């Protein structure tokens, strides 16, 4: 096993398409992107609930107001 | 003396390789390495 270890890290070093990592494939990038993407939109949708209280409003109206 | 003379030879020529795990004849068996891809 030992020398498997070795001569496979030779050979990666002989070659010129070896893995840029010993790490094998990532799959876990999607998730995070979903979950960035998730937070942003409930951040932003958790603002306008206090962002719109709307207390009362103040229309200028031809008759009344002027 | 024979066997002596090809052992000897073998030992100066294989055991420091890190090339020569066995024999390249064999090496189909071998697993196969994860940094190629």
């Amino acid at each position: 096993k030992l020398k498997l270890d070795a001569y496979h890290l030779l050979e990666a070093s002989q070659s010129e398409t070896a893995a840029k990592s010993a790490l094998s494939d990532l799959n876990w990038f999607s998730d995070l992107a979903d979950i960035y993407s998730g937070q942003q939109t409930m951040a932003e949708m958790d603002v306008a609930l206090k962002a719109q209280g709307e207390q009362k409003l103040s229309y200028p109206i031809q008759g009344k107001n002027i | 003396g024979k066997i002596h003379g090809a052992v000897w030879r073998m030992k100066h020529l294989f055991a420091t390789n890190f090339k020569m795990v066995g024999h390249p004849r064999y090496a189909y068996a071998l697993p196969k390495n994860p940094l190629l891809q």
